[PDB]
């Protein structure tokens, strides 16, 4: 309405002057609140009991994972391929030299902080581990074969453990389709589909700048072809548990898998 | 036939007319056609109320429109956010649905409340069939009155109730009651001549609802039903259309200033949105998310149960209400416009003064017996209470001992039923003690001799003499009198005497009251021995030379709680103005007895009479007040009415008609004034219905001032009118209270979207909680301030004024979203932030992470730390973002309400728990909110989950300094009112 012009001025000035000494409060609190925060481990981790557990190659429709792709027609794998190679392209030797040969295999406490810039120490994976299934001898996955490769990767929590019997590993396996077809054939690399204990437990960013997760693949050679057909790739740990309604992700995958010919 | 022409007909052209006998009345053949052709005589009531079309119209108003065109934007979003393919747009529905919810349940509420308000009123109702004698064929026999043709021959006695419009053919002392049509409170005089054109201001014409109260008269049919001076009245009354209420107004103010907002907030954030870039689709869903935020979904009905629960405190006090609208009415109210005869006067003829021993003494004119009763201790008392009660025939009905003295009905004439229950309430028993005296001789009162008389034998056998006693006109006793009673001794009329009569008779006259002379002999016990032959025609008894006991005189007065309640009024800033079809005289009379003219205040034509000057060099502006009768209100017009009004302070109005009534409150309400019409009977619909609130009275009403009143009296205890104004300005401050404190939730409620939007930090409020806090958790808190005492002496204060003080102004408003609103959405950030950052996202990294937070394709997507989180797990992060910041909302909200309590006073001089409702319903409030928490799956049944109790307290530093912040504008606005601080904080 502006009646009175000058007036907003006052009215202006105390709207200013309330805003700002009510914005102060607000970054007083932050301010606080960060110095609060420890730059090294989550004050609650509250909703990640268990971890959530992704694959490559990601390719989703509606409603979550379908891949399904044709041996022979190139352009159906190519994309999924050159996935799988730019998402190694940090596992490269090179790109990894940051980090060390890693032999302990049973854990891995970084009690002292010894690295530089006040870093810690984070262990190296390359593609090699992988064998048959990473960049080289076959540029495709097991793609052109029929026969493809998918890795399994477990997502960090600082200071998770996932138990001490025995190394975690990827099991996947034929849901719902055994009238039938055989059960289905996996071969993992590296073998029994395990993950090595010594990248546990995980510092976060500030102490580990250049980590890097580790990897299992599957290739599944026992798959049908031209059949739509449900894979389901569950991780075995006693501080693992993988069924969860409300997150299908706490420790397993699905996806949705038809190779055509 | 028509209305002017049918007093004006001879007996020929009557009967010629409708085919009658004026001697012999209709056939019977013919009688029963002509109520084919013209149906029952009586009313078509108000025709046309669908119980479905009832329910509609509780839809509709400033709320529900706003609300209704909300419901609207939510589903043109919903399904634009459609064409875009969206998920969870199951918000968008549980939205616009629960504003439909809201609006609907409202309307039920509504619905059973006006329900349940007809059946208690029609439960009051008379619904007994009143009863005419028709003469038909030349048989005398009784019919319903609504049997009646046009046309036909009636007869009317005392008692009878006027069955039809009637013209008067024969009339013998015939007085009938007619303050129901006009105002008139004494017996108008009904005669077979045709006095007047008019045929209301005619004698010759009897109106379809009145009393005969004595004598007799035969008399045709020539109105029925609606076509009759009654069916005229309310046929018009009707045709008036009422105006909205005072409340009605403003809560659509509220609405042009919500919405006003909502636009104008919606805009400009939207053309904010095109240039951070969006597609202009998303943009304007921006704009529409928002003006829907600006709504509040939950305060129609907080507004209404508020309401509601006035309602039911008038109502135990026998105050019934229609609708609840006219809850607040009275409150804002300024003019009353109010009725004489039957509503400030009982309608009731008492007794109220007497002269005798030399003395006018004043009598007890209260139905309730508290007023001062007069001296009753002399033996002239005794002689007068003697004959007063031995010359009087009149009888209550018999089973009566329950019901009061004044409200006992009697069969007999207008000035002896005053009488009875005067004897009966004063001597007690008094047709018992009438009996112990039994009557030897007796004769009525006629033209031929003037008065009433009666010889009795006394009560001892040792007295076996007679007592004459004699009633009439003061003069025609005077004339027949050579004695006087005075103070134990028997005087002789002297000279003194016949002037201290005629100045009594006088002085009691200019009262406007009919007066009556009492007077008595004792009969020789030789001349009269026991069994003495007395006659009338040859008068073997004296009729003069008799002994003069004294005056009695009688008025209509006023109802007991009547004048307390216009003085209670008046000292609360309402102007009282008076309206009667009654004559100047009475009219005047009244309005000084209750308070309507001001103890020691003129008229124009009384200052002329000390003055001795002519009422034209009289000065008008020295005159306070001013009776116009309804004459000189014709030659007047809108303008000679105003200065009239604005001039004279206490204002009366005589001989007004039921359109005068209605002008009158049109001029004031054209002069910006909340009329409030107080009336009884017909004469009174009209204005009673052009009244902002019209209020009639629950007994005395008649049905078309009952129809048209938006208030009922059911005990017709005109004080319930006081304690209306107090109700009515309580809810109207206990509604500014209880919005103020829901209008602070929208800005909490709408910056955290208005920052999801703008910065794309992950999602921290979701509308399935908005919906928990605006119609869950703080509902019975708004509810709360309708309990609030007055914080000041408000019936002291002056009518608020409508232009100047409304329910919801910019100051109040503004304070609300940009000083109150501002700390709480502040409270809900930092307990986000940290919530956020507690569990791994520094506030920076919220920034712009929202398309990545809710991308369900990114299972693996990590934190400030580099922990990779999942789709579920952050969304169980961002529903506890919800549960932060709704815990946020209600920390806030308790410091809010209590802030409401009070506009201007300090909490600690009011105090914390003054309200016991208030302290309930915030136990209430911090009960659901750990419900909703802590109780298993309301994670996924709702958006909420078990919260870390660091995440409490986090807002609470916050909810103090809400208190102390308006307790130091509280606390500085009275202790130090000046200008300044007066307008720029308050509300
Ligand atoms: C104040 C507020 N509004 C919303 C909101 C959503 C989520 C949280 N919201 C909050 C906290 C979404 O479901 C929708 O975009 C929704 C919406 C509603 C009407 C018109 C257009 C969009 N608006
Ligand atoms: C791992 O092996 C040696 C240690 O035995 C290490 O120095 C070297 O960097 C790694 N091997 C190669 C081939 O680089
Ligand atoms: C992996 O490759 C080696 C040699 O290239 C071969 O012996 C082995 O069978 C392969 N695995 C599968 C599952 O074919
Ligand atoms: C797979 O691709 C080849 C080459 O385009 C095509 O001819 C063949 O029919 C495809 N298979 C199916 C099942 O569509
Ligand atoms: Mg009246
Ligand atoms: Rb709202
Ligand atoms: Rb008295
Ligand atoms: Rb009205």
């Amino acid at each position: 309405l502006g009646r009175t012009l000058s007036r907003w001025v006052w009215i202006s000035l105390y709207y200013v002057a309330f805003y700002v000494v009510m914005s102060g409060i607000f970054a007083l609190c932050i301010y606080v609140l960060m110095r609060t925060i420890d730059p090294y481990t989550p004050d609650y981790q509250d909703q990640l009991k268990s971890p959530g557990v992704t694959l490559r190659p990601d390719v989703y429709g509606e409603k979550g994972l379908d891949i399904s792709y044709n041996v022979s027609d190139s352009t159906t794998w190519a994309g999924l391929a050159h996935t799988l190679h730019r998402f190694l392209a940090g596992y490269s030797p090179a790109a990894q030299e940051g980090s060390i040969n890693c032999t302990s295999e049973k854990y891995f406490f970084q009690e002292s902080f010894l690295a530089p810039n006040h870093t810690k120490f984070s262990c190296k994976f390359t593609a090699d581990m992988l064998q048959n299934c990473s960049g080289r001898p076959d540029p495709t996955f097991g793609f052109a074969e029929g026969k493809p490769c998918f890795i399994i990767k477990m997502n960090r929590i600082v200071k998770f453990l996932p138990g001490n019997s025995t190394a975690p590993r990827v099991d996947c396996a034929f849901l719902d389709q055994p009238r039938d077809g055989p059960p289905l054939q996996v071969e993992y690399f590296p073998a029994n589909g395990t993950y090595s204990l010594h990248y546990f437990p995980y510092y976060g960013k500030k102490a580990q700048p250049h980590y890097s997760n580790p990897l299992v693949a599957a290739k599944l050679l026992n798959v049908p072809r031209n059949r739509d057909v449900v894979i389901v790739c569950k991780i075995l740990a006693e501080h693992v548990s993988f069924d969860n309604p409300h997150d299908p992700y706490e420790g397993k995958v699905e996806f949705k898998l038809k190779i055509q010919k | 036939g028509m209305e002017i022409n049918d007093h004006q007909l001879s007996v020929a052209e009557l009967e010629q007319k409708y085919q009658t006998s004026a001697t012999k009345g209709l056939s019977a053949s013919l009688a029963a056609e002509l109520l084919l052709r013209d149906g029952p005589n009586a009313l078509r009531p108000p025709r046309g109320t669908p119980e479905y079309v009832k329910f509609a119209r509780q839809l509709a108003g400033g709320l529900q429109c706003l609300m209704w065109v909300a419901a609207a934007i939510c589903l043109i979003a919903f399904a634009i956010q459609a064409s875009e393919g969206d998920l969870t747009t199951d918000d968008n529905l549980y939205l616009a649905l629960a504003l439909i919810a809201v609006v609907v349940v409202t309307g039920c509420f509504g619905y059973y409340q006006e329900f349940k308000s007809t059946n208690i009123i029609a439960s009051f109702k008379n619904l007994v069939p009143q009863q005419a004698t028709v003469i038909r064929d030349g048989d005398k026999f009784q019919i319903n009155a609504d049997q009646l043709v046009v046309g036909d021959l009636v007869e009317m006695k005392g008692g009878d109730r006027v069955p039809a419009d009637i013209r008067i053919l024969q009339a013998q002392g015939c007085k009938v009651d007619n303050s129901s049509l006009t105002g008139e409170s004494e017996p108008q005089t009904r005669s077979p001549e045709c006095t007047h054109e008019s045929p209301l201001e005619t004698r010759n014409i009897a109106f379809f609802s009145t009393m005969c109260l004595e004598g007799t008269a035969q008399g045709l049919v020539v109105n029925t039903g609606d076509r009759t001076i009654i069916g005229r009245i309310a046929s018009l009354a009707s045709g008036v259309e009422n105006e909205k209420t005072p409340i009605a107004i403003e809560i659509e103010h509220f609405v042009d200033i919500i919405a006003g907002l909502a636009i104008l907030f919606g805009a400009t954030f939207f053309i904010v949105a095109m240039c951070i870039g969006y597609t202009f689709l998303r943009a304007m869903v921006f704009f529409m998310a928002i003006v829907v935020a600006n709504v509040p979904e939950g305060l129609l009905a907080t507004v209404t149960v508020c309401l509601s629960l006035t309602a039911k405190r008038l109502a135990s006090k026998n105050c019934v209400v229609k609708n609840l609208e006219a809850v607040e009415t009275l409150g804002s109210t300024s003019v009353i416009c109010s009725d004489k005869t039957g509503t400030l006067t009982q309608n009731r003829m008492t007794v109220s003064h007497l002269w005798f021993d030399n003395h006018i003494h004043s009598a007890d004119t209260t139905e309730d017996q508290s007023g001062q009763t007069f001296d009753q201790s002399s033996e002239t008392w005794r002689a007068l209470c003697r004959v007063l009660t031995l010359c009087n025939r009149a009888a209550f009905k018999s089973g009566q001992d329950a019901v009061p003295v004044p409200k006992r009905i009697v069969i007999g004439d207008a000035s002896e039923t005053a009488l009875l229950k005067f004897s009966e309430l004063t001597l007690g028993n008094a047709m018992g003690y009438r009996e112990r005296f039994p009557k030897v001789c007796e004769i009525p009162f006629n033209s031929t001799n003037k008065f009433q008389l009666s010889i009795h034998t006394l009560e001892d056998p040792r007295d076996p003499r007679h007592v004459l006693v004699m009633k009439g006109a003061p003069e025609r006793v005077l004339e027949r009198c050579s004695s006087i009673l005075i103070k134990g001794q028997e005087l002789p009329l002297d000279e003194q005497w016949r002037e201290a009569f005629q100045t009594a008779y006088l002085s009691l006259g200019g009262l406007g009251e009919r007066v009556l002379g009492f007077c008595q002999l004792y009969l020789s016990e030789k001349d009269y021995p026991p069994g003495y032959a007395f006659d009338v025609e040859a008068m073997n008894f004296p009729t003069s030379g008799l002994c003069f006991a004294g005056l009695v005189s009688m008025i209509d007065p006023p109802r007991a709680t009547v004048p307390d309640a216009v003085l209670k009024c008046r000292t609360a800033g309402i102007r009282v103005i008076m309206v009667t079809g009654d004559h100047p005289i009475t009219a005047k009379a009244i309005a000084a007895s209750v308070g309507i003219i001001s103890e020691g205040s003129e008229t124009v034509e009384d200052i002329a009479a000390r003055l001795r000057v002519p009422v034209d060099q009289v000065n008008r502006k020295d005159a306070r007040a001013c009776v116009i009768n309804g004459m000189q209100l014709k030659d007047m017009d809108p303008s000679e009415l105003v200065e009239a009004l604005r001039t004279h302070p206490e204002m009366v109005f005589a001989r007004t008609s039921p359109q005068q009534k209605l002008v009158i409150v049109e001029s004031c309400q054209r002069l910006g004034a909340i009329v409030a019409v107080t009336g009884d009977g017909v004469n009174d619909s009209p204005a009673l219905k052009k009244a902002d609130i019209g209020v009639a009275m629950g007994i005395a009403g008649s049905d078309a001032a009952k129809n048209a009143a938006d208030m009922i009296l059911l005990d017709d205890n005109f004080a319930s009118i006081v304690t209306g104004v107090e109700q009515g300005r309580l809810i109207f401050d206990n509604l500014k209270k209880s919005i103020a404190y829901t209008l602070t939730s929208n800005i909490p409620e709408l910056t955290p979207y208005l920052i999801y939007i703008t910065v794309s930090v992950p999602l921290p409020l979701g509308c399935i909680t908005i919906l928990f806090i605006d119609l869950c958790t703080d509902i019975f808190p708004s509810v709360s301030l309708a309990y609030e005492k007055a914080e000041s002496d408000i019936m002291h204060l002056r009518p608020r004024n409508p232009k100047r003080d409304r329910l919801v102004n910019e100051p109040l408003a503004a304070y609300s979203y940009f000083q109150i609103g501002a700390i709480q959405s502040f409270a809900g950030f930092t307990d986000y932030f940290t919530a956020m950052a507690q569990e791994g996202w520094f506030p920076l990294l919220c920034v712009g992470l929202r398309p990545q937070w809710e991308n369900h394709h990114l299972q693996d997507l990590q934190d400030s730390y580099g922990q990779e989180w999942t789709f579920g797990q952050r969304l169980y992060q961002q529903y506890t973002c919800y549960t932060v910041f709704f815990i946020s909302i209600e920390m806030c909200q308790i410091a809010d309400v209590l802030i409401r309590k009070t506009r201007r006073l300090s909490a600690f001089q009011q105090g914390f728990f003054r309200n016991r409702i208030l302290v309930i319903a915030i136990v209430f409030q911090v009960c659901i909110g750990c419900f909703l928490c802590y109780c298993p799956g309301m994670p996924n049944i709702f958006n909420f989950m078990p919260i870390r109790f660091q995440w409490w307290l986090v807002p609470m530093p916050f909810s103090l300094l809400i208190f102390v912040y308006d307790e130091i504008r509280k606390l500085g606005v009275r202790c130090c009112p000046g200008s300044w601080w007066d307008q720029e904080l308050y509300y």
